[PDB]
């Protein structure tokens, strides 16, 4: 999913 | 003051929605504009909810979903805030390029719900709310919306959302303390019907969209259409502090 792959890409 | 150190070190800066103020007015540009900023705050709101105190301990899943259930909640009363500290509720600063007198409020057909975080705005005001308050209310405001059935590990969350009521009753004691707790939580639960308010208006347009055709992007039609329907649908309510 789009929001799961932001929230992982955040250090 | 260590957390209020913490609070304010991770506090976002200012983000912009990319507007053009140069065209005229429509409706189809302030909501692509909002989506626009919608979805850069979003970023925003996970760099700081993952910098808070404590917010590792909980379940990685159910940080993933305090953040989406939470974030339209967090940014009307960060909205609300600004909107009292820059233009004293005159009009709502949803960011520095775009700032709604009443005719875009018309234009925007959200008018109802305008009017309301307006009226959010000038509570800040009236409770006479100090910036160190504000930063205690919005990050309690992020463990203030579950699923009625549960989080992954509710323990965790119970223990977290407990410690930052402990750190909001602590700048409030730093009778009158008594009183403006009440003040306070009367003014966050408040927050959660303007945000279903927004969720419904945005979720009815999202499905009609075909016919008033609007480009709803990337994460936005992701959380409109897996998430926010289980707060439309009472899967997911919030924790209120009074009974409404
Ligand atoms: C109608 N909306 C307003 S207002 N905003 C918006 C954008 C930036 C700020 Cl700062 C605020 Cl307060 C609202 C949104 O993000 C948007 C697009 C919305 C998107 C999804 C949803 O479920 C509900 C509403």
């Amino acid at each position: 999913g789009a929001f799961q792959n932001l929230f992982q890409s955040v250090r | 003051p260590i957390f209020l150190n913490v609070l304010e070190a991770i506090e976002p800066g200012v983000v912009c929605a990319g507007h053009d103020n140069n065209q005229p007015d429509s409706f189809a540009a302030l909501l692509s504009s909002l989506n626009e900023l919608g979805e850069r705050q979003l970023v925003h709101v996970v760099k700081w909810a993952k910098a808070l105190p404590g917010f590792r301990n909980l379940h990685v899943d159910d940080q993933m979903a305090v953040i989406q259930y939470s974030w339209m909640g967090l940014m009307v009363f960060a909205m609300g805030w600004r909107s009292f500290t820059n233009v004293n509720s005159r009009m709502l600063y949803f960011a520095p390029d775009l700032v709604f007198n009443e005719y875009r409020m018309h234009k925007s057909r959200m008018y109802s719900q305008c009017v309301r975080m307006r009226h959010l705005s000038q509570e800040f005001g009236w409770l006479q709310i100090t910036p160190q308050e504000f930063l205690c209310m919005k990050a309690l405001l992020l463990f203030s919306i579950i699923p009625v059935d549960g989080l992954k590990n509710q323990k965790f969350f119970d223990e977290l959302r407990m410690n930052y009521i402990k750190e909001l009753d602590r700048i409030i004691a730093c009778t009158s303390c008594s009183r403006r707790f009440y003040q306070l939580t009367k003014l966050l639960d408040s927050v959660q019907p303007i945000a279903r308010e927004l969720h419904q208006f945005t979720f009815d347009l999202l499905i009609k969209s075909h016919m008033v055709s609007v480009d709803f992007p990337e994460m936005m039609a992701e959380i409109i259409s897996v998430q926010v329907p289980k707060i439309l649908s009472g899967k997911v309510k919030p924790i209120y502090f009074h009974t409404q």
